[PDB]
RNA sequence: UUUGCUCCACACAAUAUAGAUGGAUACGAAUAAGGCGUCCUUGUGGCGUCGCUGAACCAUAGCAGGCUAGCAACGGUGCACUUGGCGGAAAGGCCUUGGGUGCUUGCUGGCGAAUUGCAAUGUCAUUUUGCGUGGGGAUAAAUCAUUUGUAUACGACUUAGA
RNA sequence: AGAACUGGCGAUGCGGGAUGAACCGAACGUAGAGUUAAGGUGCCGGAAUACACGCUCAUCAGACACCACAAAAGGUGUUAG
RNA sequence: GCCAGCAUCAGUUUUGGUGGCAGGAUAAAUCCAUAGGAAUGUAGCUUGCCUCGGUAAGUAUUAUAGCCUGUG
């Protein structure tokens, strides 16, 4: 769905011999509540030797970023699956927020590479701090001084199902 | 809204323009539609002739003449894929295309008057750019249309007529418009103004 | 990946006024009027000093953007085939044959007559297409010229008197004879 | 004689051009351009008409004639200042455009009475309209 | 004047359906100038009128009138149900019928 | 053939309705371009303006739309006549000259409405046919039977016969 | 052709998969109202010619499990790495 | 007796308007103040050559536009 952002804290259950443990924590992209501790214990079986039963969630805290109005550009490293092999990749979208640029990522996947959300693995989210650090043409392009353009054969919606006069495309 | 709704079918998408008239007439609408040669269909002209003589194979193999029937006219062509899309077997589906008139060219009374056009059916609105298309008139004379230069040569006489209709009315548009600038000011008309008139 | 805008430049040289319609377009010179439609690329035109005319695509795609320089190349030649014009110089290739080609008329219409193609007995005709002057040039052993305003109309009737006299049911590469183009440059040569 | 070219200039996109809200919970106010984000969604600014900044589709919005001065990436402070400064309120209003729109508006508001006077009136200018195109 | 109709303009659809059954007990209504659900939600419980010509006096005239009133919304665009005391035949299909404005909300 | 046929006007019936309930309201062409206004040196011209939907324009008040009076202009509309054109793609309609006549809500007055009772489509449309009047208009063929063979199983075909 | 566990058809209609003993949904007295399943919403056909991001032009395109087929090997076609 | 209209209700349900609260980084934002920084570099200055004034590049970190980040 529409994603949002938020911070999953997880341990081992304490016991005598180990009491006080590690306290894991990781940033996840999900729909809702349920899909964020899911996808948290997905991804920490994967690295340490623990489950959901074996272990404990402590917090969970939705990250809603800074600035919802400047417009950032966003370098994305993923880590997903084809028909045929596991492949790393790495691209960038423009946007107002962190959510929605993996918003576009997924669709661009699903679009690109027809990769679905479950063979997608989101590596990490930065912003590029410096213009001219950008090294893919299509988010570089609109980077340029005083950028403008029209917007030519704009095609208006018609309520009715019959006009009384051959529209025009001006804009 | 309207008792007999004529439409101009240049520029159109042949199937898209089938459906938006299937669905008026099977509402009780009674629809003409005038120019077929000028309709158009998405796809490249080379696509659409073949579609055509794919269309031309299929017959009864043994009796031509009660197989299926391929009508070369543009307004049969046009009149063939909004017969697919009604239930043409049934006694309401034939009160259905009783409501329906399709014409080559403008011809009588339908020339003077009023023509309309379904603009989610319109190719400059619907096609994207650069797209390819085939217009009616050429692929059904590819086809065996015989009547592409009678249609022309009627349209010639039929536009000069209709813009000397149109001079005219440009010449007493501009009177009236006149008149209504010099009654414009008064104070009847600023009445009229603070209502929304 | 659609680039936003990328654009052309058509220089004007100072004889020349190019008209430009909705997308029709009419470059005039001292060497006549040449017409051209290009309704079928859907680029913009503009003049930015009377002596330069931009030519732009917005939001284009690789084919898209991979027409706008074509427009500018036919622009360009028809420029240029109106202050320069288009001469094309054929040669005659035979090892045994002469061939005899000659200029008539046919209920005035300015045909190419060939003859004796290989010892051929059949007589190949070719029209004169409008605008294309044909004379053949003294000074050098069997040859002709092609020459007229549009590349597009001269270039093609030299390929079609080439095309006129191909070789059948032989080895091409031993039977050679033929009529090639072997030059391809301006009339006002080194003006 | 002198090379003529068609201009086909038409409404490019800017940081300062003034746009029209179609469909949404603006619906209809207007919003300058900030930033461009992508060829198909800007982000805008409506602060004196109560359009916060946010993200847009081009397609939800509608580009008006007008236009003025912004600095790349302003806040709403700054949009404030120069929309005043530039006077694009009237300006709006002063146009055509902006006056169907509030014909529309005020021909939806007629009551059943007042609907009364327009036809008695429309009939009065009607005789004096006919009347002088007699003449002519 | 020339006008003196106090009734919105409507069409007989259809009666309410799956692709192979349908429900004779509900008919499909569609009121000119309507095209939301949003619209259509001023006709609800209207008085529905469908007029019809015979060649038979039955109590003085040879109109005869099939009433009924207009139950929900339906779909989009628009359309709304309709229920009547007697069902709608089925060949008015895109027949026209009267939407009164009685009972009133204004 | 016992007064038949056709057209015109109203007179009453029967018949039926794929579905009036103010107006189907007329350039062409382009859509990476156009419409309109104006000007000139008439063009692929200059300048100005418009679109961002018909949510428009026109029409629209009066007993389902009555009966009378005056004022202001000489306009608007319907109707039957009349003058001249245009239109053959299925033209069967469009424009126009003159006079007459009714109405005019362009403005100001007078009289009437009730009781269908608190809603009941509350009946005003056009399809065809028939019987009557009174007023014009005009007085045929085909088939069977006989016959021919350029035809033919029979039908059918092709000829002939006051 | 032959077995294991379970669910089904046989013995079973109904909505859906156009069509079908076995699939999906759901099992059934006679009705009314409301809401849904699986499947769908250009027209046939009840229901958005809905909204949004991309990709594809196919001189045999593609179009929804069971299921009604297509492989290896190739392509400065085009897109992203 | 047959068929309906309205009103006040009861059960089931469908669709709107609106009020008060409680959470979260006691929303993040906008906004206000302060410090620092940068260019897709604003003013100013210099250079180059221009239809007397705007071009082109160098400087210039807010000036005759502004922007970013941190803290409150």
């Amino acid at each position: 769905a529409h994603f949002k952002e938020y911070q999953v804290i997880g341990r081992r259950l304490p016991t005598e011999s180990v009491p006080e443990p590690k306290l894991f924590r990781m940033r996840i992209f999900a729909s809702n509540e349920v899909i964020a501790k899911s996808r948290y214990w997905y991804f920490l079986q994967k690295l340490h030797k623990v489950k959901k039963a074996s272990g404990e969630i402590v917090s969970i805290n939705q990250i809603n970023e800074a600035h919802p109005t400047k417009v950032k550009n966003f370098g994305v490293w993923v880590r997903y699956d084809s028909r045929s092999g596991t492949h790393n990749m790495y691209k960038e979208i423009r946007d107002v927020s962190r959510v929605a640029a993996v918003e576009t990522l997924y669709q661009d996947m699903a679009a690109r590479h027809r990769a679905r959300f479950r063979s997608i693995h989101i590596l990490k989210v930065a912003e590029i701090e410096k213009t001219a650090d950008v090294k893919r043409q299509y988010v570089k392009q609109f980077l340029t001084k005083d950028l403008k353009f029209p917007l030519p054969h704009r095609v208006q919606k018609s309520t009715k199902t019959f006009s009384y006069k051959r529209p025009s495309t001006f804009y | 809204v309207e008792p007999v709704v004529v439409i101009d079918g240049k520029g159109h998408l042949v199937g898209r323009l089938a459906s938006v008239v299937a669905k008026q007439l099977l509402n009780g609408q009674k629809i003409v539609v005038v120019r077929a040669e000028e309709l158009n269909i998405s796809g490249e002209f080379f696509r659409n002739k073949l579609k055509y003589h794919d269309f031309l194979r299929k017959a009864t193999a043994f009796n031509k003449t009660r197989g299926p029937f391929h009508f070369r006219a543009p307004s049969r062509i046009f009149y063939k894929a909004l017969r697919g899309m009604v239930s043409h077997k049934t006694a309401r589906g034939k009160a259905a295309l009783e409501r329906l008139k399709v014409f080559e060219g403008i011809p009588p009374p339908y020339d003077k008057k009023k023509r309309v056009v379904v603009p989610q059916a319109l190719r400059v609105l619907r096609l994207k750019p650069g797209r390819k298309y085939t217009t009616l008139g050429k692929l059904s004379t590819s086809v065996g249309w015989k009547y592409e230069d009678v249609v022309a040569k009627l349209e010639a006489k039929r536009k000069v007529s209709s813009a000397e209709y149109y001079a005219k009315k440009r010449a007493f548009t501009k009177k009236v418009a006149s008149a209504n600038a010099t009654a414009a000011e008064s104070d009847v008309a600023k009445q009229l103004a603070a209502l929304g008139y | 990946m659609k680039y936003i805008q990328t654009e052309q430049q058509i220089e004007v040289p100072e004889g020349v006024t190019v008209s430009i319609k909705s997308r029709i377009v009419k470059v005039v010179g001292p060497r006549g009027t040449l017409t051209k439609n290009l309704k079928h690329i859907d680029v913009t035109f503009t003049k930015v000093n009377n002596q330069l005319i931009k030519v732009a695509v917005h939001n284009g795609g690789r084919k898209h953007v991979a027409a706008l320089r074509t427009v500018k190349s036919l622009v360009d030649n028809m420029i240029t085939g109106v202050t320069k014009g288009y001469k094309y110089k054929m040669r005659y290739v035979y090892a045994h044959f002469p061939i005899n080609v000659n200029i008539v008329e046919k209920d005035g219409a300015k045909f190419i007559e060939v003859r004796n193609f290989l010892g051929d007995k059949k007589i190949r005709n070719v029209p004169v297409r409008d605008g294309v002057t044909i004379e053949f040039s003294t000074n050098v052993k069997d040859e002709i010229v092609l020459s007229g305003n549009s590349v597009e109309d001269v270039s093609q009737n030299a390929a079609d008197l080439q095309q006129i006299c191909r070789v059948r049911n032989k080895d091409i590469r031993k039977f050679l004879d033929g009529i090639y183009v072997s030059h391809k440059g301006f009339i006002t040569e080194d003006l | 004689t002198d090379s003529i070219v068609k201009a086909s200039n038409w409404r490019l996109v800017e940081v300062g051009r003034v746009v029209l809200i179609k469909k949404g919970q603006s619906a209809g106010k207007l919003a300058a351009i900030v930033e461009i984000i992508d060829q198909k969604k800007v982000l805008i600014d409506g602060p004196k008409a109560g359009v916060p900044r946010q993200a847009i589709n081009l397609g939800q919005v509608v580009l008006t004639p007008l236009t003025f001065a912004l600095p790349r990436g302003a806040r709403t402070a700054t949009v404030s200042k120069k929309w005043a400064a530039a006077a694009v309120c009237e300006k709006w209003a002063a146009s055509s455009w902006a006056k169907k729109i509030a014909q529309r508006e005020r021909r939806a508001a007629l009551t059943d009475f007042e609907r009364f006077q327009v036809m008695v009136l429309r009939k009065q200018k009607r005789y004096t309209v006919k009347k002088a195109l007699a003449k002519a | 004047a020339e006008s003196h109709r106090l009734y919105v303009k409507g069409k007989h659809l259809s009666y309410q359906r799956s692709k192979r059954v349908n429900n004779p007990n509900v008919s499909l209504i569609k009121i000119e100038g309507v095209a939301t659900p949003q619209d259509a939600q001023f006709y609800l419980g209207k008085r529905i009128a469908y007029v019809y010509r015979a060649s038979k006096e039955v109590r003085g005239s040879k109109i005869r009138v099939m009433w009924g009133k207009v139950t929900r919304t339906h779909g989009n665009s628009g359309v709304v149900r309709a229920t009547f005391r007697n069902n709608l035949p089925a060949k008015t299909f895109g027949a026209s019928v009267r939407i009164f404005l009685y009972p009133s909300n204004i």
